[PDB]
């Protein structure tokens, strides 16, 4: 009946290698150093029978094969499937989905604007990606030879704004990673930082404001981020507003020297102007360091 | 920049800010510009040297005025051959009353004029012998700059070697305290609630007064509060101060004080006077 | 009038009120004896506290401290000792008595002898989730503090209802961001972010049928005190019962 998609950010260190998705995702992370964490998204879909007998319900992705669950009579059992994101610059998601026929005029004055058509194309083609690999191959426990498949086309209904953020990162406004030299630096040392920024194909939406403002926030790994006086904390040259521009591979490289402690995480924020409540994207790359 | 005095110790100022790639700042008191310097202490105690700094700057009004002059009315050398080389001081006397809008120049716009006068400026230019080959350009540039907005790109391309930077200075004497101390305590928490996983701070700060004291604050706890009463043993090394707490409690207020500036003082043992009170609750 | 004493009492949530007495040599008595001692060239006093004890009630019982205590002696100082009283559900306020023995030893082994005894009442100067409408209460039977890794785990609700219609309620976790001073804006965003994807419920939209075992898996590390994602909806007369209970560290 339902489905939801949630990402992950912890690395999942071992002895938790009994849960079926974790060994596959940590195997892909473990070697192949470009195949990084932080971009995996779990999709949470809930199988529910309306029958009298138990089922087994193995789920096959394009290479991920799940374990053998057991839904008894009327229960749900959320089978959690990993999937990576879908790259916006490698693909194209702004072409009209074709009709089957070429006979009817189909009311060729189509009642749609530009941006509503483009978000409809995105909402259709994202589920066109996630249906064309998903399978299931079930069997009854007491009969054992009534093995059939399922579809997914009559079950997934549509998406919302949350699914199209979480599956597709092209819906976001900028694409950022971070480069840090030493994550185990002693306190009497200043370390260069790097913030790469690569804008999106939704840069067409504004087309007038050619500047946006990259804020910097700092949080103790626990909670409760530090106010920008930053005493007992990161001693920082420059200031944390750092203007960037549309259609630019800019790099706001900064410097950071610690004072007291270890557990620090760094992240950014996009705010489109300098006033209050101009904010657009709460960006969340959120990489970590330590200071002994 | 920052400069070290003639006394010439081993002061290692690793902090040295050069705004080479950005020719940009703003100081409108909404955000906070912080510069910081990672200096080093001397080979021995040294408390009174003199530090002098070097801030090059400009002001943004003549930054945008240099941009408007070099790319609004004197962009090419053809108009700069005759139409403005005979009226440059007149162009400066006209540009000094422009008064461009510096309130929307920090929000998605640059080189955007305010609602200043543009009616009688044409009559003032027509009153002198200003030819129409320059009176067309000097009117069209003001008419364009009355409603236009630029970006952060092509600002350094006008700012490059076209501004006298007033390299100002100041004086910072690197102030010092008076009463050196050196202590280290150790704790052992008798748990009321099992453990609240507190976060620590080993302070290093000295009190500089007469008939005074040193007041300390406990570590910060962030789970279920009001509990975890910590017992302690002092071992107040390298002095003989007066203590004023025993077996406190790590809740809302404990304030384990230590009366210090009464007896057995010392001199300035470092850059400032210190008290490196390092607690260790293991 | 040689050592001013005060007692502070706090109310811990584990049904044990903790009361701590604090003793401090008063400054007026300090200068009073200090000028007469420095007439004979003495700078630091010696008040030997050799027998400090607290008594309970009309029958005298000596409740001990929470740690050890020797027989100490110092000057211009302060010390606090904490005892653990028992939490009272009624309105009977316990009245206790404390006693000390300060040996104000003047020098060359010529000591005076002082004793003091105060007696006063140990006042304090002034969770189970319950709904607002009906008899329905909630409490987690398993200990609300739990130490887990990011592996699969289980947790146990319990419902005490009116026995007229015990059923017709549903649970769900609501894994979406709540729709929200840039610093307070991003702090509330980080709270609403780590709530909405920190742990995930392994059986949501779940019809209940006086226990109700509900099973999670925890993803993101951190202490989730009053983990407030999960939201038990009541079907009839459509309202929502928050469950602000339970606190799982994930390290």
């Amino acid at each position: 009946p339902s489905m939801d998609i949630i990402p992950l950010n912890e690395l999942f260190s071992s002895q938790v290698e009994n849960v079926d998705w974790i060994e596959y995702v940590m195997s892909k992370i473990r070697a192949e150093s470009n195949l990084h964490s932080r971009d995996f998204i779990l999709l949470l879909l809930d199988f529910r029978n309306s029958w009298i007998d138990g089922i087994k319900l193995n789920v096959q992705f394009e290479d991920f094969t799940s374990n053998e669950y057991h839904v008894e009579a009327s229960h749900t059992s959320r089978i959690i499937v990993p999937i990576k994101k879908i790259d916006y610059k490698k693909y194209n998601f702004e072409n009209t989905p074709i009709p089957r026929i070429f006979p009817g005029r189909q009311f060729i004055q189509s009642g749609l604007n530009e941006e509503q058509t483009i978000e409809m194309r995105q909402k259709f083609w994202c589920r066109e990606h996630i249906i064309s690999k998903l399978k299931c191959n079930w069997k009854l426990t007491t009969d054992q030879s009534v093995t059939g498949s399922v579809d997914f086309n009559k079950f997934i209904e549509k998406f919302d704004h949350k699914m199209v953020y979480t599956i597709y990162p092209g819906r976001l406004f900028y694409g950022v990673q971070l480069l840090l030299d030493e994550p185990k630096v002693k306190v009497g040392e200043i370390i260069n930082l790097k913030i790469i920024t690569e804008p999106t194909s939704t840069c067409r939406r504004k087309q007038n404001s050619t500047v946006n403002f990259l804020d910097i926030v700092i949080f103790d790994s626990k909670t409760s981020k530090i106010l920008p006086r930053s005493n007992r904390r990161i001693l920082y040259n420059g200031s944390l507003t750092k203007p960037i521009s549309t259609t630019k591979v800019s790099e706001i490289n900064l410097e950071i020297i610690p004072i007291e402690k270890g557990r620090y995480e760094f992240s950014v924020c996009i705010s489109k102007s300098n006033n209050q409540d101009g904010i657009i994207q709460f960006d969340s790359e959120n990489v970590i360091l330590s200071v002994i | 920049e920052l400069s070290a005095p003639d006394t010439r110790n081993d002061y290692n100022i690793r902090g040295d800010y050069i705004a080479t790639t950005p020719a940009l700042i703003t100081f409108d008191g909404n955000e906070s510009f912080i510069n910081c310097y990672e200096i080093t202490a001397n080979n021995n105690f040294d408390s009174k040297d003199i530090f002098n700094l070097k801030v090059r700057y400009n002001t943004l009004k003549e930054q945008l005025d240099c941009f408007i002059t070099d790319a609004v009315l004197i962009e090419g050398d053809v108009e700069w051959f005759i139409l403005f080389e005979k009226w440059k001081t007149f162009w400066e006397l006209e540009i000094l009353k422009k008064l461009k809008y510096d309130y929307d120049a920090f929000k998605e716009n640059r080189i955007i004029r305010l609602l200043k006068t543009s009616i009688d400026l044409n009559k003032t230019k027509s009153k002198i012998r200003n030819l129409c080959i320059e009176k067309a350009v000097l009117d069209k540039i003001l008419i364009c700059l009355n409603k236009v907005s630029r970006g952060i790109a092509v600002c350094n391309t006008d700012m490059d070697e076209y501004v006298r930077n007033l390299v100002p200075k100041q004086l910072t004497v690197p102030v010092q305290l008076p009463g050196f101390e050196q202590f280290f305590h150790v704790q052992f928490e008798q748990m009321e609630t099992s453990h609240d996983a507190l976060h620590d701070t080993i302070a290093t700060i000295g009190n500089s007064l007469s008939y005074t004291v040193i007041v300390e604050n406990l570590s910060g706890q962030w789970g279920q509060d009001v509990i975890d009463d910590g017992g302690y043993i002092f071992e107040i090394l390298s002095s003989n101060e007066w203590l004023i707490h025993g077996q406190k409690r790590c809740a809302i207020k404990e304030k384990r004080k230590e009366f210090e500036v009464h007896l057995i003082p010392l001199k300035k043992g470092y850059l400032n006077f210190p008290r490196v009170e390092i607690t260790n609750i293991n | 009038l040689l050592n001013m004493r005060l007692r502070n009492i706090s109310l811990k949530s584990e049904h044990c009120i903790l009361s701590s007495l604090d003793f401090q040599t008063s400054k007026a008595s300090e200068q009073l004896t200090k000028k007469f001692i420095y007439p004979q060239e003495h700078n630091s006093f010696l008040k030997l506290n050799f027998q400090e004890i607290s008594y309970k009630l009309i029958d005298g019982t000596s409740q001990i401290e929470l740690d050890p205590i020797c027989p100490l002696k110092v000057p211009l100082t302060a010390f606090s000792y904490d005892s653990i009283s028992a939490t009272f559900k009624l309105v009977l306020l316990p009245k206790s008595t404390q006693p000390h023995r300060v040996k104000i030893t003047l020098a060359y082994e010529l000591e005076l002898h002082p004793n003091l005894k105060l007696p006063v009442r140990t006042s304090w100067e002034t969770s189970l989730v319950n709904s607002k409408l009906s008899n329905v209460k909630f409490k987690f039977i398993n200990s609300n503090i739990k130490v887990i890794k990011g592996e699969k785990f289980t947790m146990r609700l319990q419902i005490i209802n009116s026995s007229s219609s015990p059923l017709d309620l549903v649970v769900y976790y609501n894994n979406t961001i709540n729709p929200i001073t840039l610093e307070n804006q991003y702090q509330l965003h980080n709270k609403y972010r780590k709530i909405a994807e920190g742990i995930i419920l392994l059986s949501n939209d779940y019809k209940i049928p006086y226990f109700a075992d509900l099973r999670f898996i925890g993803i993101m590390s951190g202490y989730y005190g009053t983990l407030s994602g999960l939201k038990v909806l009541d079907l009839n007369t459509n309202e929502l019962i928050e469950v602000g209970n339970g606190a799982s560290v994930l390290i």
